[PDB]
């Protein structure tokens, strides 16, 4: 039962250690998401100011 | 059938690619004439590679192997690294305008 | 001992179904990034043009 | 990129940064390996909040022929973001870093294809 | 900044000057303007 | 640079150079100070015109621990171009000299900034 009970521990520990990385992904998303969503609004804005200069 | 499921689960949660079950491909853009390069590596099934190249969104795109979570983290890392470059260039444009 | 394999497999499928979503989201974000990038370049061109034109008008005046 | 400027955010008050600037600069020199062919220079120091300070640096590298030039910003940033180096930086109070170079689309594509 | 430049141009427009011909034009709007549009 | 080769042009016929090579080599040794820690070696002799001969040399220097190595070409050229040494060389019939090392841009910049 030793090798088994140890193996299950190591395995479940590794999986849990992987899920920590999964969580690490989950954590770094919303911020980056806002940052990303910010972009199209600016380029869609700067493109407008350019049109202003060109019309000027 | 017990020590098979266990080994298969140990195989699923792993970067060795024995049916990793975290197999998704992301297309990285690369201008010609660099398409002939890339060129997978250690444990790439030409099946998956070609099947990725098959449903290609647009030319000059090469698929990229995302096995599990550190890879998607890395993809994010790049995405930020380019985020900042984008904002910078955009601000340059803004300033010149 | 089956009650452990059940947990393992459930967790596996559960987190797989989520990892797929994350990856998909990342892909969509990439698409957004390049889609905008093209426009950024267009802005670079348009801007350079504007710059040159303004310089010309400066020369004219 | 040739100007080699890296902005660092420190979780320290501006007065503390300036008060021990010699020590801070040498610690950054040590993080880089401490060789006499590298010299850390402070471009600017700016308060950002009560306990947040931005410190802009560049690094001058000397060649065997006595020539000097700045380490490119991308190259320097790449060094500082390596996991071991980042950890050492965090021990000095660094909580973030930024380069000014606006990467090309092909550079960005390369970073996304090979995030490590 | 486009509409802004449209205003600015249409602002500088109706304000002089000594250009040997182009005097500032009076602005209408809304009620009179619709009819002025229909009378096109 | 480690090969230490310096090409010298002499305003002498090849037969004259070869005919008195022992003497020529010792005179070069004297120009270097004549110590027993320096040895002039002839790498090659080539006629260039009726009364012009190229002589390629290097100098082996011995350390206090018995170790030997060639004097670097740049270092040796720097010695020979010093005004006093150049004049002595000209008295032996030397009308020009060249090192093979292709200097770096930073080295070249340093030489231009400090031509003396």
């Amino acid at each position: 039962s030793e090798a088994l009970q140890q193996e299950i521990a190591k395995i479940d520990e590794e999986i849990q250690k992987c899920i920590r990385d999964k969580e690490a992904v989950d954590a770094f998303l919303p911020a980056h998401g806002e940052q990303l969503a910010a972009i199209p609004t600016d380029v869609n804005f700067v493109t407008r100011k350019s049109e202003g200069a060109h019309n000027a | 059938p017990i020590p098979e499921q266990i080994k298969l689960i140990v195989d699923k949660w792993n970067p060795n690619h024995p049916n990793c079950a975290f197999k998704t491909y992301l297309y990285n853009k690369v201008d010609e004439h660099t398409v002939p390069l890339y060129g997978p590596g250690p444990n790439e099934d030409p099946k998956e590679w070609e099947e990725a190249l098959q449903r290609k969104p647009a030319p000059n795109f090469i698929p990229v192997l995302c096995s599990g979570f550190p890879s998607i983290v890395a993809r994010l890392m790049l995405q930020r690294r380019v985020i900042t470059e984008f904002n910078n260039k955009l601000h340059q444009i803004n300033a010149s305008l | 001992m089956d009650e452990i394999i059940t947990r393992w497999a459930t967790d596996l499928a559960k987190y797989q179904k989520e990892f797929k979503e994350q990856a998909a989201k990342v892909m969509e974000w990439d698409r957004l990034l390049v889609e905008n990038g093209e426009k950024i370049q267009k802005l670079y061109t348009s801007t350079y043009e504007a710059e040159r034109a303004s310089n010309e008008i400066e020369r004219q005046l | 990129d040739e100007d080699g400027l890296i902005s660092l955010i420190f979780n320290k008050k501006e007065s503390d940064i300036r008060g021990q600037q010699q020590q801070l600069v040498e610690s950054l020199h040590k993080v880089l390996g401490g060789h006499q062919t590298l010299t850390v220079n402070v471009e600017g120091v700016k308060t950002k909040a009560d306990n947040q300070t931005e410190v802009i640096i560049y690094v001058v590298e000397r060649s065997p022929n006595g020539t000097s030039r700045r380490v490119g910003a991308s190259a320097l940033f790449s060094y500082f973001e390596q996991a071991h180096i980042k950890a050492n930086m965090q021990s000095l109070g660094v909580t973030g870093a930024m380069a000014q170079t606006e990467l090309s689309p092909v550079q960005i594509k390369q970073l996304i294809q090979n995030p490590l | 900044a486009l509409f802004d430049s449209l205003l600015a141009r249409n602002k500088k427009q109706a304000e002089g000057e000594t250009a040997l011909g182009e005097l500032p034009s009076l602005q209408l709007g809304l009620a009179d303007l619709r009819q002025r549009l229909r009378k096109l």
